[PDB]
């Protein structure tokens, strides 16, 4: 797959923001779309994952009450939402495709991030 | 003991066999596009099928009671294919979009010819209520099917109705089906399935079909116009334009011997099979 | 699960061999991946399953696992190997990354 | 079956009219009830058909937006409705029973009008 | 589908043979019916399937089909045969009728 | 036994519940049945 996200956003604290990710079809095989936050200079942090087919979301404990992950199943687009932005939210945001619940071999999990959006 | 055969598939008392070539029984009877040679098949003496035919169910799925159908087929010598429900008799359903790349015909996607894949038309699928009445003095072999979709989005993209059924009813048949929408593996490129069913309609009976989705409707049925003493033979031997009175899957037997060791499976007036290499009856005394 | 990477910076001359280490806090049972990132680009997969290379990854990239410790070895360092490397576990969720390792030209 | 319709109606333009047809039971076999308009001196014109069991209606293109065909499944009666009558609507109206989707022989359709109401 | 009937009026003496023709615009594949109508009465079925008579129809009523053309033959005309005849196709919907044929006593 | 009716009108005329079931259970038997309401041919005058 090939993920494409929305453009860069410059906002003031207290505003609401919605970034998007698309490029996944209705893939028959079970799959996750995840949001990843990377601060400038620091490493990567996983915020949460959503299955676009049934709108099932798993949130990180660090991001459970701060961000909202949704999906529009008609246009095949996963959204990340803030209600009240802060200065600490200034970071790069990636959407990553991986597979949902797939295994192989002797219990090896196949859910590494296989495709990222710029 | 006879130990020799001509090594050819030959006619049985003047009647040429039905050599299915690389098609199966299901592919011939359902109308695989790679099996268009057998659209109109004459009277046969026996059916030749290969051990692993390439052209079977092009779209992945099953044929229910397939071996019982082949056992019934081993007692039928001739079929007459008749259009029981014309493809032009579906004004509120789409009949031209029901094609698959798993069922190719000279490159282009196609489908089984004896059944039609009905699709929603104008974003609607009215409830099909179709009855055919057998008025032909012969038993009818009728084949229909159910498509099993992949997800709810595909289910609405093909039929617009999320929960569907197919009900079939005769004097002895009472069938209710629902599609099994689930993720499966790709066979011939398709994760979806097609379960096919057959029935025999007696010469004064009706088949009532009622469905609101996932219906592979019958278009052509088969009148059983001749019956008695056929077989299905697993053989890769080629047809040799002969005549014979005894055929085995490796060749024809021309013998008046009481025994042979050629092959256990035979058709025609044949010697008795024994797994012996030598069977010689001494008729005279012993030699010096 | 906390993944600690070692070292944070590594200055190796091109052509030599570089060794990256990643130590977990718990057992992730070989469900670990190695990614490489350039400035301004998204991370790209190099190693999954702690040993297996992805498609297009040259054989000079080697992933090895010893219990909790994981090692990425880059032999015959080219000019496109000097980037930031990350180890990510996917044995459990939440998925956690390492703090990174910048490979610098000597 | 034996179809009986309502009596003759004399109306002025702009009025709404409802004629009825009954005499069919809950026939288990699939069946259609059709409305046929016959102008004085001219031939017959098929307006539409309804299945009383599931209230499925097929309209003629000449009569799609002008008439309304309905059914009351409790009293087993099919209704034909006009909202705004015109002078061109002065004609004889028949209800005809036939069978729904039945075939026989080599694809012969058995949906000829088998029973008409006076 | 347009069904054109021929002729529109036909004056035949009683006892003789009358021939009615119905020509379609497309193929209806023998799904055609012949009805007879008296003044003030509903049409009643005579022929279905372009050949088969209904119950009660005498054998002097003959339906024949030749591709697109259909023919109704009434031999030995009685006094109850002088009515209006209609050909109706039911191969497709919308169902269409002919314009009629009045049989007049000569 | 289980009766298979012809239409929803007959199903409500006989039992008044449109969607029904029969569950039977012993130490070894675990049966769940639903009626198959469909049009069928007449055998002994009955379509059910
Ligand atoms: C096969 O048998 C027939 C008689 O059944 C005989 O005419 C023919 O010659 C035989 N063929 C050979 C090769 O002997």
């Amino acid at each position: 797959v090939q993920l494409v996200q929305s453009g860069a956003e410059v906002k003031k604290p207290g505003e609401s923001l919605r970034i998007s990710c698309k490029g996944f079809a209705y893939s028959s095989t079970y799959f996750w779309i995840s949001w990843v936050r990377q601060m400038p200079g620091k490493g990567l942090e996983w915020m949460g994952r959503i299955d676009p087919t049934d709108s099932y979301i798993n949130y990180s404990p660090s991001f459970q009450g701060h961000v909202t992950i949704s999906v529009d199943r008609s246009i095949s687009t996963v959204y990340l939402q803030w209600s009240s932005l802060k200065a600490s939210d200034t970071a790069m945001y990636y959407c990553a495709y991986h597979r949902r619940g797939h295994f192989y071999g002797s219990g090896s999990a196949w859910d590494w991030f296989e495709s990222w959006g710029q | 003991l006879e130990k020799t055969h001509n090594g050819k598939l030959c006619d049985l008392n003047g009647v040429k066999p039905l050599i299915l070539k690389d098609c199966s029984v299901a592919g011939w009877l359902l109308g695989n596009p790679m099996c268009d040679e057998f659209i109109r098949v004459p009277e046969w003496s026996y059916i030749v099928e290969r051990a692993n035919p390439a052209n079977d169910l092009c779209y992945p799925g099953s044929l229910n009671d397939y071996e019982e159908l082949k056992h019934m087929l081993s007692r039928i010598n001739h079929f007459e294919k008749i259009q029981i429900i014309p493809k032009s008799s579906w004004p509120n359903h789409e009949t031209s979009l029901g094609v698959s790349a798993a069922c190719p015909y000279q490159g282009a996607p196609s489908f089984f010819r004896n059944v039609v894949w009905l699709i929603k038309k104008n974003d609607a699928y009215p409830t099909i209520k179709i009855s055919y009445n057998n008025t032909n003095r012969e038993d009818l072999l009728i084949l229909w099917g159910i498509h099993h979709s992949n997800n709810a989005e595909e289910q609405t993209n093909l039929y617009k109705n999320p929960i569907t059924y197919i009900s079939v009813g005769t004097s002895t048949l009472n069938q209710r089906l629902a599609p099994k929408i689930a993720t499966r593996s790709q066979v011939n490129g398709q994760r979806g399935r097609m379960d096919f069913f057959w029935t025999i309609l007696k010469p004064d009976d009706a088949i009532h079909f009622e469905s609101n989705g996932n219906f592979i409707a019958p278009e052509y049925a088969y009148k059983i116009v001749k019956k008695g003493d056929s077989t299905i033979m697993k053989s890769g031997v080629e047809y040799g334009h002969c005549n014979t009175k005894c055929q085995t899957p490796v060749g024809a037997i021309n013998s008046s011997m009481p025994f042979h060791n050629i092959h256990p499976l035979t058709i025609g007036e044949c010697p008795k099979y024994v797994k012996s290499n030598k069977l010689v009856l001494a008729t005279g005394l012993r030699n010096s | 699960i906390v993944l600690t990477q070692s070292p944070l910076t590594l200055s190796v001359s091109p052509g030599e061999r570089a060794t990256l280490s990643c130590r977990a806090s718990q057992s992730v049972s070989s469900n670990l991946a190695w990614y490489q990132q350039m400035p301004g680009q998204a991370p790209r997969l190099l190693i999954y399953g702690a040993s297996t290379r992805a498609t297009g990854i040259p054989a000079r990239l080697s992933g090895s696992a010893s219990g909790t410790e994981f090692t990425l070895t880059i032999s015959s360092l080219q000019s496109e190997d000097f980037a930031v490397y990350y180890c990510q576990q996917y044995n459990n969720w939440p998925y956690t990354f390492g703090q990174g390792t910048k490979l610098e030209i000597k």
